[PDB]
């Protein structure tokens, strides 16, 4: 719906840059209804699973901004988020063989910095962020 | 439930019902407690955990880095949230620390004053818990994949040790005699386990896909070799009577000791009658293991129904022992899961993993 419209308007790689007005509109829409974000993750898995690395970066940034801002993606990324733990363990680490890793190295660095930020941003009881960061630092950063 | 309380109170049901039924209900509700943590001390993956059989207060933990950590599982703080603090630790600086990965660690049953730990440095060291100094060191000529002391033997104090050699070594802690060997396997022995029922029965599983139960008192070789088919494919035993179609890297007698659960790298678990090794044909489906070393798994105790908790990759799969129904898969680790141990007092599960974490799974509400 409108979630998909905003996802298309933002993830488009023809203008691959962070736009604040669209992101604040998405934040306000997600705050208006929690069900906006539960399908948004499904949209983001579309963008993470897409061929273009810029779309993956855009969907990662959208997920991060919804988790840190909307207060509805927080209840997806810091509660009922084993999907998020597995996507963190599969994104930076090697994709499970035979399927190899398809993201770009700049996207790997961006994910590393996002994990380092989220270690302190929301870690009141979610320590698997830090555990995954340590595993990366000792196995496939 | 209030029906359960009222039934207990009026004697309609034996109080055993409410324990066992409630114990089960608690097991089915196991969920990663973020209201409980275990202090991170391992630099490497946890290969093994062991809660002490008497009083269940302390846990030992063996790491891939060689350190043995000793944790206290009681919430001595007044908060509802606590971290199981690490009491002691055989750290990198201990003179006696293992040199390579600790592969097994075990409390001496009958007393918390001594535990034992075996490693890839080819040693099984016996430790005084109090002074935390080794009391004995047995050296083996090949890397130790697992050992096990009898949970029941008031009489003997043998440790069965499985190494990469094809022979099972029995180490007598009473005057230290590491000569006795059981011979009959053909490749590394990836798992040994004493029977919880019979004082001198030992089951040993090997990479040759065969599992043998031994009466170590006996001078005459294995009692039983477990056979997948029970005889449908029957051959003069030189290569047949394999328990699995891969390596058998796990054993666990069920609580009462009447059945044996083996897991092997054909991605199957089987349930065997430990008296005649017959196969009960419990299905259990597909259980992923591809561990190259022993896989340490447990059963539940004191519930209405017995459960087995098996590492399934990065999760712990819970199955009902006697019917095979997969209860659930507890998903909270990040890398493969190496060991899970069950706390029988409170139906809590602790599981270690290669990601250097020990996660507690406690029943919800």
């Amino acid at each position: 719906q409108k979630l998909s419209k905003l996802v298309e308007e933002l993830t488009t790689s023809g203008e691959p840059r962070l736009n604040p007005e669209k992101m604040k509109e998405l934040k306000k829409i997600c705050k208006s209804s929690e069900e906006q974000l539960s399908r948004a993750y499904r949209l983001l898995i579309a963008q993470l699973t897409q061929e273009h690395a810029e779309i993956r970066l855009s969907a990662f940034q959208i997920v991060e901004e919804l988790f840190v801002r909307s207060h509805q993606f927080r209840m997806l990324v810091v509660s009922n988020f084993q999907e998020f733990l597995e996507l963190t363990l599969g994104t930076d680490p090697a994709q499970p063989l035979p399927p190899p890793r398809e993201a770009a190295q700049r996207l790997r660095q961006a994910t590393t910095r996002a994990v380092e930020g989220w270690n302190e941003k929301f870690g009141e009881a979610y320590k698997k962020l830090a555990l995954g960061y340590h595993f990366l630092r000792h196995n496939k950063k | 439930m209030l029906g359960f309380l009222s039934a207990r109170q009026t004697g309609l049901e034996d109080p055993l019902r409410l324990r066992r039924a409630e114990s089960t209900r608690r097991v089915l509700g196991l969920e990663l407690n973020k209201d409980r943590d275990v202090e991170r001390i391992h630099g490497g993956g946890i290969n093994t955990l062991d809660i002490e059989p008497v009083e269940g207060r302390y846990m030992l933990s063996g790491g891939s880095d060689g350190v043995i950590v000793l944790y206290d599982l009681e919430n001595s703080s007044r908060q509802s949230y606590y971290t199981c603090k690490a009491v002691c630790s055989i750290g990198r600086d201990h003179p006696d620390v293992h040199r390579y990965s600790v592969e097994t660690v075990q409390w001496y049953p009958h007393d918390t004053g001594m535990f034992t730990s075996s490693s890839f440095d080819k040693t099984l060291k016996v430790w005084d818990t109090n002074t935390l100094q080794t009391a004995d060191v047995f050296n083996f000529e090949e890397t130790v994949y697992s050992h096990h002391m009898s949970p029941v033997s008031t009489k003997h104090c043998l440790v069965a040790v499985g190494t990469r050699g094809p022979k099972v070594q029995l180490c007598d802690l009473k005057s230290g005699s590491c000569s006795h060997i059981l011979q009959g396997h053909r490749q590394e022995i990836l798992a040994v386990s004493w029977s919880p029922r019979y004082d001198y029965i030992l089951a040993t599983a090997s990479a040759d896909s065969r599992v043998k139960l031994w009466d170590v008192r006996r001078a005459s070789g294995c009692l039983i070799t477990l056979d997948q088919h029970n005889g449908k494919k029957s051959q003069a035993v030189e290569s047949a009577n394999t328990a699995h179609n891969g390596k058998v890297n796990g054993l666990c007698f069920t609580s009462d000791g009447l059945h044996l659960l083996t897991v092997g790298t054909d991605n199957r678990m089987r349930l065997w009658n430990s008296s005649n090794g017959e196969n009960t044909l419990v299905n259990y489906g597909k259980v992923c293991n591809n561990s190259k070393k022993g896989l340490k798994f447990t059963v539940s105790c004191g519930c209405s129904s017995e459960f087995v908790f098996v590492p399934y990759g990065s999760t712990i799969a819970v199955y009902t022992v006697y019917s095979g129904e997969q209860i659930t898969m507890l998903k909270g680790h990040y890398k493969t899961v190496d060991c899970c141990v069950f706390q029988s007092n409170f139906q809590e599960l602790y599981s270690g993993s290669r990601d250097c974490n020990i996660l507690a799974w406690v029943p919800s509400l």
